[PDB]
């Protein structure tokens, strides 16, 4: 009926955690705000020409 | 020196660079002192005057 279950892969001993999450995004208890995604960068130092 | 070479004590050699000391040249993984070898070119003039 109600709850949704997520398994903790790297659990310490045996804990189970219950929490709330409202439909509105603001009712969380913890906010994860991403600003910019992975920005790739490439280059090569001329002293050795080895790609980085 | 030329006398020594004929006796076989000294013999001319031409070797490559080890592929573990060649990849890291002038930087890269924790290297300290390994400069590259470079080349170049110079160009100069020469004057001349006529007589009678």
């Amino acid at each position: 009926g109600k709850y949704r279950v997520y398994i903790d892969q790297y659990a310490k001993q045996d804990y189970f955690t219950v929490g709330y999450k409202g439909p509105n995004e603001m009712d969380a208890g913890i906010y994860y705000a991403p600003y910019v995604a992975l920005t790739p960068l490439r280059g090569s130092d001329p002293k050795n020409f080895q790609p980085v | 020196i030329k006398k020594q070479m004929e006796a076989g004590a000294l013999v001319e050699i031409a070797e490559g660079m080890a592929t573990s000391i060649a990849e890291l040249q002038e930087g890269f993984n924790g290297s300290t002192d390994n400069p590259w070898n470079e080349m170049g070119f110079r160009i100069d003039k020469q004057v001349i005057e006529a007589k009678s």
